[PDB]
RNA sequence: GAGCUAGCCCUGGCCAGGGUGAAGCUGGGGUGAGACCCAGUGGAGGCCCGAACCGGUGGGGGAUGCAAACCCCUCGGAUGA
RNA sequence: GAAUGCCGGCAUGAGUAACGAUAAAGAGGGUGAGAAUCCCUCUCGCCGUAAGCCCAAGGGUUCCUACGCAAUGGUCGUCAGCGUAGGGUUAGGCGGGACCUAAGGUGAAGCCGAAAGGCGUAGCCGAAGGGCAGCCGGUUAAUAUUCCGGCCCUUCCCGCAGGUGCGAUGGGGGGACGCUCUAGGCUAGGGGGACCGGAGCCAUGGACGAGCCCGGCCAGAAGCGCAGGGUGGGAGGUAGGCAAAUCCGCCUCCCAACAAGCUCUGCGUGGUGGGGAAGCCCGGGUGACAACCCCCCGAAGCCAGGGAGCCAAGAAAAGCCUCUAAGCACAACCUGCGGGAACCCGUACCGCAAACCGACACAGGUGGGCGGGUGCAAGAGCACUCAGGCGCGCGGGAGAACCCUCGCCAAGGAACUCUGCAAGUUGGCCCCGUAACUUCGGGAGAAGGGGUGCUCCCUGGGGUGAUGAGCCCCGGGGAGCCGCAGUGAACAGGCUCUGGCGACUGUUUACCAAAAACACAGCUCUCUGCGAACUCGUAAGAGGAGGUAUAGGGAGCGACGCUUGCCCGGUGCCGGAAGGUCAAGGGGAGGGGUGCAAGCCCCGAACCGAAGCCCCGGUGAACGGCGGCCGUAACUAUAACGGUCCUAAGGUAGCGAAAUUCCUUGUCGGGUAAGUUCCGACCUGCACGAAAAGCGUAACGACCGGAGCGCUGUCUCGGCGAGGGACCCGGUGAAAUUGAACUGGCCGUGAAGAUGCGGCCUACCCGUGGCAGGACGAAAAGACCCCGUGGAGCUUUACUGCAGCC
RNA sequence: CGAUGUCGGCUCGUCGCAUCCUGGGGCUGAAGAAGGUCCCAAGGGUUGGGCUGUUCGCCCAUUAAAGCGGCACGCGAGCUG
RNA sequence: UGGGAGAGGGUGGUGGAAUUCCCGGAGUAGCGGUGAAAUGCGCAGAUACCGGGAGGAACGCCGAUGGCGAAGGCAGCCACCUGGUCCACCCGUGACGCUGAGGCGCGAAAGCGUGGGGAGCAAACCGGAUUAGAUACCCGGGUAGUCCACGCCCUAAACG
RNA sequence: CCGAGGGUAGGGCCCGUGACUGGGGCGAAGUCGUAACAAGGUAGCUGUACCGGAAGGUGCGGCUGGAU
């Protein structure tokens, strides 16, 4: 049957993209916080 | 005259149709319409705010002069009765001698190739426009202003009118189709003439689908509900009221009054509708 | 977090075939004129039968599954909310 | 040493279940250390509205070639979507961008908000919508509308010639639109040909034939032909299209008009360029100088912005055309021609799936297009089959129980059972025929029955031609033939009588409920005069609605028919300028602290002072409510009638043992041999009753009752048979569970149900297939119950606040 | 209560005997035949339907008879539901 | 052919009196009602009086024992459209007539459907009286309806 | 071939009968009131509508077959 994950690049990149989150308040907190992390990707990697 | 149907299927039982009989141009002018945006009752933060909205046949949207005091003495010519799915009325397309085109809501026995003419020096004839001090007591109108040149606002679906009872000073006193008596200044334009289609009353939808076709959603009953949802929501099996009946967010909805009392519109209205 | 799901908004797409035969129209009858009757024409409908498509009624299987909802048989809608 | 502790390791179950669709395999040859599993050949089977082909998502080298087999692959492996390496994706015309706008997003101006931020006309962004110039064939191991070949085309720049008042982000036109049905002419695609081309074949009894088998086209500028789309022309007036305008709009006159003309598209033809089968030889050569024609069927595609009907009344903006403004008019623009210029990104491969979403090479999920032939009435249904693709990555045997899926069955025929659950029966088309009732539509495919193949003869009409033959379509009549049987296989209603509930089609608890629940047309109450009421938001701003009482919000009821009684004392709502009560504030009689003092400071009576509440009315499709006792009539029984207590007032019509009835299987009637169910009645209604509507109602229902006919392995009552497992051998090889175990019966005992204690009995050691009585067997720190001054959802005339409103 | 699945049915039994039938008896208000009552006796047997979820019970048609109880109101790692 | 009378019919307009309600004024202790009363209304200012407004229905006098129509039935006034009927002339047609089963149309009131309207009245209903009682007669309230449009119903002491 | 009839299925008419139910006629020796006949104590009757233990009442319109 259908499932949950249903990828689409668009729809990635523009809910959890960079420019995404640099809009917002709690969105620059999400990309300071991974950047303290050390996280090698602060965004999700989608093609495009 | 309102159509019926042969009970070929259990909806065409009951349904029944406008005849359409006025309507003489079954295309809209092109410049005087523009796209309608639909809402589904939903407002700029995309909240729901009108329940029930939604999913009715495409529109568009024609411009209708709700002003006419636009062009006083310019007489012009009725060219054509037309349909408006944005209101009971239908609309009817002039011609001015300008050589401007525009649409005003069709009067009750108007007629294609008839001229109207709009002013304080108009006859006194149907789908003339004047102000209200120099139509004569005893004369019903429509298109009504409520203040100088705000626009047309009251009597304006299918069938209404008002009747001019009386003038006091400045103001003249108005029976409004809701029975209220109410004070409206000299200077407010109205046209002569109640609105036509007066049949659209007596049409029956005749089903469900009919209802979505005009964008309105199933309204499920506050009884139909849970207590999470609704004043009237739950008890096991059915349950009457078991309070005073009551609305979505609590308040009571059998005669409760809600016109603000302290409203500046009272000192000019004299009598409250009485049904 | 509405790439699942619910509602709405914008813009596209899909619905084999068969059946029933509303209004209207035309002709004939009828009448003072009519209503109306018959025939032909016509092609309406949350109309009918039935695939795609959308479902999930009853039973059987499955039950450390092929599958954290599946399979078979049967069954509902299928121009419409 | 224990925490159902934590991490890791390793056991048991066990060589056990399983190895993932029951579409299916066999042999020969090759390779190799090794072969059921890789390659090749032949035979067999499966799909073929796909299980084939194309595209879009998504995936991201999985593509091609060489080398390789540790792991991955449910076995094997020499193979591979796996390991290593090398190669592979070519565009002015395909898709997106240097174009347009949609919802929506963003956002000059502007508005709002403690901060963060929230809005916001224009503008901008935003596509699978608009717009825009490429078709056929060849080539690679792997790309091709991209390379090549042929024939076409677009924009930009510059130049030449001719033409014109040129010129725009401004004005106007146009772009530009629904649903259903549909004409004419075509194309795609298809069938046939005694005609054209072709390698060959004569078999096994016959056939050298009008034999069999194969193929008989594709693209193409200008021109031309056919079919369609679009568009009237001239003049005069002009105050409207936020400037101007010769444009457009409006008025008037002339002419033209279902014509033509101009224009545009489709189709055909067309210089030219291609393709080209079976068979046979080793993807390639040959066939071949291949032929490339006639007839029929024919779209849902094209002409198209076609036509008609209908109501629910069906984007925008740019490209384009036209008008003019600044300007500029040696410019500029238009037309023709010529030369030059033409960027960025994608392009492999999978794509109904072993490469996408499902942890897996997972029987599930995944949008668009093509989807041949024959027959069955039609069709994308069904059977078979083409092209093309597969046999589903464990096999080999055996022929037990039992399980699954399937076939048949004597006599009986629902006797089964909660229930005909399940499975039979029926089954398409044509003809005949068809009841109560009904809202006149229907009920209806009611029911029930007849026909159905093939052969010969005669004949009717239509389509295509030409009017004829031919082809194709729809018929009619007569005479025959065969079988158990002619929709001969596959696909394809069992029917009827009668209740309850819901009017109806719809909707729902994704994943235990599809219903009588929700919705629904329709009915009623009520609010709302527009900066509406109401909703969301602190606000600005939005929805309502670019709507205006025939409208919008809220509530109940729920098609329709006939109806909807009585009670306003309590609660609610509505009305009430009196009166009572009423906070801040006003007022300041009188009193107090302190100071020598003027003075400062404090308390404070009358009186004035809103909403609200009290009070007075109204109001039921507002919350709700709608009695009891005694007596009485020629026999009894009962009580129309009287009396009495209470109440705000005492239940009307209609219905009633009911989806409501406790006693209850009430009583009577019906049906049955027999009826706690069902139907019809009665009425002492435990505890119906009128919009939480009452009583009915044709039609409808995968709803829940009761009955009959038909037919059956449901049953008496079981038997046999088939395949997939179970079983045996080779390969690979889990699981929950597990204090340790050397783990029998009885009668007792024991924390009250003992393999484990006592007595007695019985018992050689160890497995394999089976069955489930026990191990208070497994699973899940009980879906009940209580307890905890544990939690959470919900309610209200609990308490206390808050928003909101007054 | 870190779970002992709970009515009825089906299937499969096995046991007790306070015996329904069949076998053996005594008493009788036992003429016979048929009964009544008690005693011995558990070897075997103890039907098919209608109603209802029913256990039970009532009813139909039979029968030699249409027994009553226990086994976690026997039996859901056996089925039903 | 020429005249006549008439509430004959249909449509559109339009006038005044009176009732009720609302507004402004003025005023106060009752009003109303009956056989007599009470309920009701009224100091929250009623009744009575004046001015203004709104709205529905019916048309005083004329009016008669009158007129018209087939019957039902028709009454302010104006206009338009239209029926029947009488008289005079004795001009035209030349028995073209009478009746009329069926059919068709009309048909008071009440009632019904859809939608308006709603002042007065008033079934049902509520209350006060009366009465032995009083589901009545009388009184105070009061919803259908009475009125308009369209469609039904088709009855009557539709009687002379 | 037709064909008595038999079988299957579905209709139409008539008769008898039925738990129960509706009113009617008669009986008369009862209970309740007194609706009509007199102005019958509210003149009567009437079509229709709504209502009431019952006769009946009321509304709307009609008749006189109404006393004074
Ligand atoms: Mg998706
Ligand atoms: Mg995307
Ligand atoms: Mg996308
Ligand atoms: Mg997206
Ligand atoms: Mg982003
Ligand atoms: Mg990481
Ligand atoms: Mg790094
Ligand atoms: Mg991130
Ligand atoms: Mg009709
Ligand atoms: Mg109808
Ligand atoms: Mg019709
Ligand atoms: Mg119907
Ligand atoms: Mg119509
Ligand atoms: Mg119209
Ligand atoms: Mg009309
Ligand atoms: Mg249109
Ligand atoms: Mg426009
Ligand atoms: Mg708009
Ligand atoms: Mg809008
Ligand atoms: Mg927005
Ligand atoms: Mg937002
Ligand atoms: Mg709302
Ligand atoms: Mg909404
Ligand atoms: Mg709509
Ligand atoms: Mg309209
Ligand atoms: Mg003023
Ligand atoms: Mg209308
Ligand atoms: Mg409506
Ligand atoms: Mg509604
Ligand atoms: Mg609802
Ligand atoms: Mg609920
Ligand atoms: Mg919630
Ligand atoms: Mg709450
Ligand atoms: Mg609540
Ligand atoms: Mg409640
Ligand atoms: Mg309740
Ligand atoms: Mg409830
Ligand atoms: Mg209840
Ligand atoms: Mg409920
Ligand atoms: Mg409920
Ligand atoms: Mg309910
Ligand atoms: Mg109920
Ligand atoms: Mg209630
Ligand atoms: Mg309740
Ligand atoms: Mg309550
Ligand atoms: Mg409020
Ligand atoms: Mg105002
Ligand atoms: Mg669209
Ligand atoms: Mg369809
Ligand atoms: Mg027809
Ligand atoms: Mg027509
Ligand atoms: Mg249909
Ligand atoms: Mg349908
Ligand atoms: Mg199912
Ligand atoms: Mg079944
Ligand atoms: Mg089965
Ligand atoms: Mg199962
Ligand atoms: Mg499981
Ligand atoms: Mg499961
Ligand atoms: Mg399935
Ligand atoms: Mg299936
Ligand atoms: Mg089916
Ligand atoms: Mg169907
Ligand atoms: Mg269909
Ligand atoms: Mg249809
Ligand atoms: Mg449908
Ligand atoms: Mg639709
Ligand atoms: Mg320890
Ligand atoms: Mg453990
Ligand atoms: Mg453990
Ligand atoms: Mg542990
Ligand atoms: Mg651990
Ligand atoms: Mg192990
Ligand atoms: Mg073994
Ligand atoms: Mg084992
Ligand atoms: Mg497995
Ligand atoms: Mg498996
Ligand atoms: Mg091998
Ligand atoms: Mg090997
Ligand atoms: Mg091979
Ligand atoms: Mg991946
Ligand atoms: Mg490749
Ligand atoms: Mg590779
Ligand atoms: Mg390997
Ligand atoms: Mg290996
Ligand atoms: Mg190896
Ligand atoms: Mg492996
Ligand atoms: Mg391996
Ligand atoms: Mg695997
Ligand atoms: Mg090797
Ligand atoms: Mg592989
Ligand atoms: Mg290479
Ligand atoms: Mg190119
Ligand atoms: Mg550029
Ligand atoms: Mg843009
Ligand atoms: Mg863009
Ligand atoms: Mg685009
Ligand atoms: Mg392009
Ligand atoms: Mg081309
Ligand atoms: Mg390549
Ligand atoms: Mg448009
Ligand atoms: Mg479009
Ligand atoms: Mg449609
Ligand atoms: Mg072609
Ligand atoms: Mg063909
Ligand atoms: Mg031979
Ligand atoms: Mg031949
Ligand atoms: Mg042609
Ligand atoms: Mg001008
Ligand atoms: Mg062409
Ligand atoms: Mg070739
Ligand atoms: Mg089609
Ligand atoms: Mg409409
Ligand atoms: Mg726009
Ligand atoms: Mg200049
Ligand atoms: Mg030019
Ligand atoms: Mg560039
Ligand atoms: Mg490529
Ligand atoms: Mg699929
Ligand atoms: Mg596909
Ligand atoms: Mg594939
Ligand atoms: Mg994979
Ligand atoms: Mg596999
Ligand atoms: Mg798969
Ligand atoms: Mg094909
Ligand atoms: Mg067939
Ligand atoms: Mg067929
Ligand atoms: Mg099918
Ligand atoms: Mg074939
Ligand atoms: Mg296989
Ligand atoms: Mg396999
Ligand atoms: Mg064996
Ligand atoms: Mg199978
Ligand atoms: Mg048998
Ligand atoms: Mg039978
Ligand atoms: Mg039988
Ligand atoms: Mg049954
Ligand atoms: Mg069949
Ligand atoms: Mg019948
Ligand atoms: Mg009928
Ligand atoms: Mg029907
Ligand atoms: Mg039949
Ligand atoms: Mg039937
Ligand atoms: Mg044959
Ligand atoms: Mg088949
Ligand atoms: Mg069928
Ligand atoms: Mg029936
Ligand atoms: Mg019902
Ligand atoms: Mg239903
Ligand atoms: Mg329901
Ligand atoms: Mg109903
Ligand atoms: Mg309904
Ligand atoms: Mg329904
Ligand atoms: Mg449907
Ligand atoms: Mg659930
Ligand atoms: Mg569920
Ligand atoms: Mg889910
Ligand atoms: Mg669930
Ligand atoms: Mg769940
Ligand atoms: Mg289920
Ligand atoms: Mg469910
Ligand atoms: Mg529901
Ligand atoms: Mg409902
Ligand atoms: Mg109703
Ligand atoms: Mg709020
Ligand atoms: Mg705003
Ligand atoms: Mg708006
Ligand atoms: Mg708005
Ligand atoms: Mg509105
Ligand atoms: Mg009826
Ligand atoms: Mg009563
Ligand atoms: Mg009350
Ligand atoms: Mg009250
Ligand atoms: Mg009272
Ligand atoms: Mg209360
Ligand atoms: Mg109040
Ligand atoms: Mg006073
Ligand atoms: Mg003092
Ligand atoms: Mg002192
Ligand atoms: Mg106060
Ligand atoms: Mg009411
Ligand atoms: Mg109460
Ligand atoms: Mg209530
Ligand atoms: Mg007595
Ligand atoms: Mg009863
Ligand atoms: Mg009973
Ligand atoms: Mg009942
Ligand atoms: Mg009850
Ligand atoms: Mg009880
Ligand atoms: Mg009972
Ligand atoms: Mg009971
Ligand atoms: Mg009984
Ligand atoms: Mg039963
Ligand atoms: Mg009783
Ligand atoms: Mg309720
Ligand atoms: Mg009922
Ligand atoms: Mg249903
Ligand atoms: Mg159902
Ligand atoms: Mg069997
Ligand atoms: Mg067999
Ligand atoms: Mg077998
Ligand atoms: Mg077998
Ligand atoms: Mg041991
Ligand atoms: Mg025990
Ligand atoms: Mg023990
Ligand atoms: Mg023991
Ligand atoms: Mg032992
Ligand atoms: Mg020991
Ligand atoms: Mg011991
Ligand atoms: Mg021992
Ligand atoms: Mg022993
Ligand atoms: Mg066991
Ligand atoms: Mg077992
Ligand atoms: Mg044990
Ligand atoms: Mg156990
Ligand atoms: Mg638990
Ligand atoms: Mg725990
Ligand atoms: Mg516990
Ligand atoms: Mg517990
Ligand atoms: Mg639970
Ligand atoms: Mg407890
Ligand atoms: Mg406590
Ligand atoms: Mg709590
Ligand atoms: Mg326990
Ligand atoms: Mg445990
Ligand atoms: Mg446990
Ligand atoms: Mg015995
Ligand atoms: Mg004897
Ligand atoms: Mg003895
Ligand atoms: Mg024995
Ligand atoms: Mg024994
Ligand atoms: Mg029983
Ligand atoms: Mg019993
Ligand atoms: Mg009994
Ligand atoms: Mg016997
Ligand atoms: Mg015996
Ligand atoms: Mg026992
Ligand atoms: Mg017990
Ligand atoms: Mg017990
Ligand atoms: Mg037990
Ligand atoms: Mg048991
Ligand atoms: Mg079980
Ligand atoms: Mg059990
Ligand atoms: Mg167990
Ligand atoms: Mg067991
Ligand atoms: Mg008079
Ligand atoms: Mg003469
Ligand atoms: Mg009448
Ligand atoms: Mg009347
Ligand atoms: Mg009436
Ligand atoms: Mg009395
Ligand atoms: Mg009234
Ligand atoms: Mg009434
Ligand atoms: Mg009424
Ligand atoms: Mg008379
Ligand atoms: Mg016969
Ligand atoms: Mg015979
Ligand atoms: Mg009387
Ligand atoms: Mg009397
Ligand atoms: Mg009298
Ligand atoms: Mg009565
Ligand atoms: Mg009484
Ligand atoms: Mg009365
Ligand atoms: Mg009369
Ligand atoms: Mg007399």
């Amino acid at each position: 049957m259908k499932r949950t994950w249903q990828p689409n690049r668009r729809k990635r990149a523009k809910t959890h993209g960079f420019r995404a989150r640099m809009r917002t308040p709690g969105g620059r907190k999400v990309l300071k916080r991974r950047r303290q992390k050390g996280r090698w990707r602060l965004t999700p990697a989608v093609r495009k | 005259a309102v159509k019926k149907f042969k009970p070929y299927t259990p909806s065409r039982r009951f349904m029944t149709v406008a005849d359409f009989s006025e309507i003489t141009k079954t295309e809209p002018e092109k410049s005087l319409v523009k796209p309608l945006k639909k809402t589904g009752g939903r407002n700029n933060q995309g909240r729901i705010t009108v329940r029930f909205r939604g999913g009715g046949h495409k529109r568009l949207y024609r411009i209708i002069d709700f002003k006419r005091w636009d062009k006083v003495g310019i007489p012009a010519k009725v060219a054509a009765i037309e349909y408006d799915p944005n209101r009971s009325a239908r609309i009817a397309l002039l011609h001015y001698v300008d050589g401007e085109k525009r649409y005003i809501i069709a009067p009750d026995g108007l007629q294609v190739g008839q001229q109207v003419v709009a002013g304080p020096d108009a006859p006194i004839q149907v789908g003339n426009a004047l102000p209200l001090r120099f139509i004569p007591v005893g004369t019903v109108v429509h298109a009504v202003e409520l203040e100088p040149k705000k626009g047309a606002k009251l009597a304006r679906a299918a069938g209404t009118s008002a009747q001019i009872q009386g003038r006091e000073g400045d103001y003249v006193i108005l029976r409004l189709p809701s029975g209220e008596l109410r004070k409206v200044h000299g200077e407010c334009y109205a046209t002569v003439g109640a609105v036509g289609n007066a049949d659209h009353k007596n049409i029956v939808l005749g089903k469900a689908g009919r209802s979505r076709w005009l964008g309105r959603r199933p309204h499920v009953r506050g009884a139909a509900m849970n207590p999470v949802d609704h004043p009237h929501g739950g008890g096991e099996g059915r349950a009457p009221r078991g309070r005073p009946p009551a609305s979505p967010w609590g308040w009571q909805t059998k005669g409760l009054k809600t016109r603000k009392r302290r409203k500046p519109s009272s000192r000019f209205i004299i009598a409250r509708r009485k049904k």
